[PDB]
């Protein structure tokens, strides 16, 4: 009994036997979904018009879940199982799913599409003996330029198959290799380089409706990862690429700064989202050996975090635009935050003497109020807990100045939180509403009251 | 150790390979600068044995075809397929690429051409160490039998060489000629066109983690006579390797024989495995670099345990501050190690 991808392994067979499946019915489902006639084959005894099969429609949605999700640790149990099919399964698995989010479907497969996305951050052909991408990069110039490609273009035009989130979050599910990897660095770039030239060249607003979460494109942003529209690139180069020119990407992202140094609108929520756009489309994930040249680190960090802390200083109570941004972990900007809070513990202290006495009616009004000043408080709780983090550290040495700011802001908070029961069950009810959302606590590696802001800070 | 017999099936690859390998090795011996000598006449420069492969006498060709036959038995013999793709182009299937370059000087100098170009297998070095492995055992026992360069009951010979050691004597330096001659060698194995797996490495489970483990464990602590009782107390504990060792309280022996935290009268906290122990396994805190304190402490009053790595508290997956709770006073606690 050899043991091989199917020569005798039943275990590892049994998900190999379900990809089997996976292609049978897909062939099945495309000599039926994408039927081209809708009338061939009518009246399958009752009404029913199907392409020889009249039974595997839903049979094949109830086992694409378990066939894909084989194992609920799928990234540790793939990897010790097998380390040759596991490429090529994911990747007719991918293109299948493609094919078919292409046609409109009932149920989604939102979960299913991020269960299938786990296995590509854990790590064959290479992409070079099996095109994995080819109908990624067909489904890719179908919107290669959203602000130009917003039209329709998308296949059948509805407003529901393609032209909505499901778009951008099957470009989010199918773009991350950050742990490692699984390309053979070709047939994106020549695509991601038409969407960052139209992202130069736009100058366009007032994007599509119900997609204003445009920054979920792309999560491993990076170096070649524009003025290489290749319209004459391609002849001039087919052997030179950005990874042996190393000019032009650091001449784009020092043009990048400036101009999103230059907006400090004040009181606008299209200045919100036009930070959050900035934040991803410039943001700190470009991992191009940051650690070695640290002076565009540095820059970045500093800008990064002089931004946001001159953005919500005045009092921006609707908070409830910004999602989850990346915090991207002694200092300036430390101190610009430690005076911002110590002035916010101001206003905090004026509401709670409002919340004291001469309380406003509509007890409705009371839970709205709270759940803003709630949503102020989770927002404002992450930055003060690293702040402490680096202020505890700061002071072991011989730092007595941040100690002595951070003193009135402890008793600033153990004032605030004597008994505020009206403002906790509304503080509840919003940590309800989700739960964490990021479970960043919980990483090692959302936010309520008594934390680890609290006992670092009491700590000392 | 000795390896397994050649099939008859290759016979006649290793045949040809032994044929063009023998070019090689005398136009390689020819170039290295000797001349050729009537009759052992070393000294002058002259060497009988430099000669062409055709040339050569019938006991010196034997013992060539024979050393061939062992190195390609022990290439064979490892383990993974050597099924020949890109075949020797030599009256088989033509493509002759040694002309390409050309050297002459006053002898017979046939071209060779050795491909660096391609890409070595990461398991050849293991092939050569190997080789050299096998080598070593063929001399070791030589000597075994002869007695040669040490008298060590006889006194006949004296000047001991390293060889008896296979590895730890004999440096890399020591042995370069050898080193870049089995380099060359499988430089032309690959110039040929043999494609190598690699068994040895990460592709296959081979590798070794732990020369062993279940015993020569021991436990370190205090007399009884110190078992706290009330107060709250602090030690340290420093660690120089990470490794399976066991920090945490004990209690005056009760059970017969087990190790730390997995019974009534321990209790013991790892980051090697990143698991308290408490009569099981429960993940709790992030394991330690060379040199680290654990940092430990002592809360008696209210039954609450805790750690402090290097001034950091250790927090679990709920987020708190407590090791362990609700265990009862019984005869003190210990500082106890494993």
């Amino acid at each position: 009994l050899s043991a091989a991808s199917r020569p005798l392994c039943t275990g590892g067979h049994a998900s190999n036997k379900e990809k089997e499946m996976v292609t049978s019915l897909f062939c099945k489902l495309g000599v039926l979904v994408r039927h081209r006639i809708s009338l061939f084959g009518n009246d399958a005894t009752s009404i029913v018009n199907c392409l020889h099969i009249l039974g595997q429609t839903l049979d094949a949605r109830t086992v694409m879940k378990t066939g894909l999700d084989s194992v609920k640790s799928a990234l540790r149990a793939f990897l010790d199982n097998a380390a040759e099919d596991l490429e090529k399964t994911m990747e007719n698995l991918k293109q299948g799913q493609f094919t078919h989010t292409r046609s409109q479907p009932k149920g989604v497969t939102q979960i299913i599409n991020y269960t299938t996305v786990a296995l590509l951050p854990m790590l064959l052909d290479k992409h070079n003996v099996y095109s994995i991408y080819n109908t990624r990069s067909s489904r890719e110039r179908a919107a290669l330029s959203l602000p130009a490609n917003v039209e329709d273009v998308c296949p059948n035009i509805p407003s529901l198959e393609k032209l909505m989130t499901e778009i951008i979050e099957l470009a989010e599910s199918g773009i991350r290799y950050t742990q490692m990897p699984y390309m053979m660095e070709v047939v994106l770039p020549m695509l991601c380089s038409y969407m960052s030239r139209w992202w130069e060249h736009g100058p366009e607003n007032h994007p599509e409706r119900a997609e204003m979460c445009c920054t979920a494109l792309n999560s491993e942003h990076m170096n070649t990862l524009l003025k290489i529209i290749y319209n004459n690139l391609g002849i001039d180069e087919g052997f030179s690429q950005p990874i042996i020119n190393k000019v032009k990407p650091q001449l784009l992202k020092t043009h990048f700064l400036p101009l999103m140094e230059k907006l400090k609108k004040k009181a606008a929520m299209v200045v919100s989202e036009e930070d959050h756009l900035k934040a991803e489309a410039r943001g700190d994930m470009s991992e191009a050996e940051l650690l070695i040249l640290d002076e565009f680190t540095t820059l970045a960090r500093d800008l990064y975090a002089f931004y946001p802390l001159l953005i919500r200083f005045v009092d921006y109570n609707r908070a409830k635009w910004l999602k989850e941004p990346n915090p991207e972990a002694y200092w300036s900007k430390s101190h610009n935050f430690k005076r911002e809070e110590q002035n916010f513990v101001v206003q905090n202290e004026i509401n709670n003497m409002s919340f004291l006495i001469t309380d406003t009616k509509s007890k409705m009004s009371k839970a709205a109020i709270s759940d803003q000043e709630r949503k102020k408080m989770k927002r404002k709780g992450d930055r003060y807990s690293m702040q402490t983090s680096l202020i505890v550290a700061a002071l072991k040495r011989l730092l007595p100045i941040g100690l002595n700011i951070c003193a009135p802001g402890d008793q600033e908070l153990i004032a605030l939180a004597k008994n505020r029961f009206s403002l906790k069950d509304t503080e509840e009810e919003v940590r309800d509403i989700i739960r964490s959302n990021i479970h960043l606590q919980g990483k090692l590696e959302g936010i309520a009251n008594v934390l680890f802001h609290l006992e670092q800070k009491s700590k000392y | 150790t000795s390896q397994i017999v050649l099939p008859p099936h290759l016979e006649r690859i290793r045949e040809r390979l032994a044929e063009n390998i023998h070019e090689l090795w005398v136009m390689n011996k020819i170039e290295l600068g000797w001349q050729y000598g009537p009759v052992r006449d070393d000294n002058k420069r002259q060497h009988p044995c430099l000669v062409e492969f055709c040339k050569l006498p019938e006991q010196e060709r034997n013992y060539n075809l024979q050393m061939s036959l062992e190195t390609l038995k022990t290439l064979l013999a490892l383990g993974c397929h050597v099924g020949i793709a890109d075949e020797h182009a030599e009256e088989k299937v033509k493509k002759m690429k040694l002309p390409k370059n050309y050297q002459l000087t006053s002898g017979y100098k046939p071209a060779p051409m050795d491909l660096s170009f391609i890409k070595l297998t990461p398991s050849q070095e293991a092939m050569v160490d190997k080789l050299a492995e096998n080598a070593h055992n063929v001399w070791a026992r030589d000597r075994i039998r002869q007695g040669w360069t040490y008298g060590i009951q006889q006194d006949v010979k004296n000047r001991r060489n390293p060889r008896l050691v296979p590895y730890t004597l004999l440096d890399d330096r020591t042995k370069k000629s050898n080193k870049d001659s089995l380099r060359e060698a499988v430089r032309t194995l690959l110039g040929y066109g043999y494609h190598l797996e690699a068994p040895d490495q990460d592709h296959a489970s081979r590798a070794e983690v732990c020369s062993g483990t279940g015993e020569r464990f021991r436990i370190f602590r205090a007399e009884k006579t110190y078992a706290v009782k009330a107060g709250r107390w602090y030690f340290e504990f420093e660690a120089v390797t990470a490794g399976d060792m066991r920090v945490g309280w004990s209690r005056p022996g009760c059970q017969p024989d087990l190790e730390l935290g997995s019974d009534d009268r321990a209790f013991a906290f790892d980051g090697f495995k990143a698991q308290r122990w408490h009569q099981g396994n429960e993940h709790y805190g992030r394991s330690w670099q060379a040199g680290d304190v654990v940092g430990c402490m002592v809360d008696m009053n209210e039954h609450t345990m805790m750690f402090t790595l290097n001034g950091e508290i250790l927090l679990d997956d709920s987020g708190s501050e407590l090791a362990f709770k609700d265990f009862d006073v019984g005869d003190g606690f210990i500082p106890v190690c494993s």
